[PDB]
């Protein structure tokens, strides 16, 4: 293979290998901040639907 | 928290029915007839404002017709009324099946002399409609803010970056 292609072929495989890394960080970080402060989609534990709720005029009033 | 808020004594102050639970049996139909008014706004506003405290005022009407309902019986359909109640209080369970005679003699009476039709089997069950002019509570469950959900997802959904980035794997 020419210098050339070996060259230009190793920055494009450092361009692909940096921006993976820079991913992960990313990832990472942003794992640490959803399990912290649980306001992303993801670490969405399951609560009560409300839909479950009969709102209906029940037996006695004070409810 | 806070001081729970009662009102005094003297709010609570009215002229009970101070008639036994007999007399009240003997009487439902009627009274289920005739008082139906402020008894409806008194438990329309029961359960809209879901607090007896904010009831009291509609619940001393009530108070005021129900004794208004009996001396109309007292003034004039005293003593059929009273054997009539006597009967039903005999019974254990007060039935009213065992009372039709003087039923239907308090029935005639009442009918002849006041001219209250008895309701018929079915009618008492109903779901009325109330015209009030207090306010609807916009909020009876005393609640606050409910929290901001979390935002949902939107856009189209564009492959992942450079595939599954698991280590070495290049998809
Ligand atoms: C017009 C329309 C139609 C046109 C059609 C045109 C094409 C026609 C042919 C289509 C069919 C596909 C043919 C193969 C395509 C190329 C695949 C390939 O070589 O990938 C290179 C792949 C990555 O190399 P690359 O330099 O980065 O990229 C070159 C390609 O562009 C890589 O491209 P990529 O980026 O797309 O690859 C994706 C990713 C790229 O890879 C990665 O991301 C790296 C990680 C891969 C997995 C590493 C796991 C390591 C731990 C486990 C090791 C197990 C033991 C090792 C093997 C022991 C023997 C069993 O690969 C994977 O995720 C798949 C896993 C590897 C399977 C490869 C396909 C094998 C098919 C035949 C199976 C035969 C047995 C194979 C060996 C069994 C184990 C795999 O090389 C390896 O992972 C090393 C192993 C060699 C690969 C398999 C060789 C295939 C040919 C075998 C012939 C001889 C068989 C002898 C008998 C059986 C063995 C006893």
């Amino acid at each position: 293979d020419a210098p050339e292609k070996n060259y230009e072929r190793t920055m494009a495989i450092l361009q692909i290998e940096s921006e993976k890394a820079e991913l992960r960080l990313k990832e990472l970080e942003v794992r640490r901040l959803m399990r912290a402060k649980g306001d992303g989609p993801w670490f969405q534990y399951p609560t009560i639907d409300k839909a479950l709720i009969d709102h209906s005029p029940k037996a006695t009033p004070d409810n | 928290p806070g001081i729970v808020e009662l009102p005094s004594l003297e709010d609570l102050k009215v002229q009970e029915v101070k008639v036994s639970s007999s007399v009240l049996k003997a009487a439902a139909h009627h009274y289920g007839a005739q008082c139906d008014k402020p008894n409806k706004e008194f438990m329309l506003c029961r359960w809209e404002e879901k607090d007896p405290r904010r009831c009291l005022e509609e619940g001393k009407l009530v108070n005021q017709c129900a004794l208004e309902f009996f001396r109309q019986i007292k003034r004039h359909c005293a003593e059929p009324f009273t054997e009539y109640w006597t009967c039903i209080d005999y019974s254990g369970l007060q039935l009213f099946r065992r009372c039709r005679k003087e039923q239907a003699q308090f029935d005639k009476c009442v009918l002849d002399k006041l001219g209250w039709v008895r309701p018929d089997l079915g009618e008492l069950s109903k779901v009325t409609k109330v015209k009030t002019d207090r306010p609807l509570p916009e909020n009876p469950y005393h609640s606050r803010a409910r929290p901001e959900p979390n935002p949902e997802v939107e856009g189209d959904l564009k492959p992942a970056r450079h595939g599954s980035r698991l280590f070495f794997w290049t998809m």
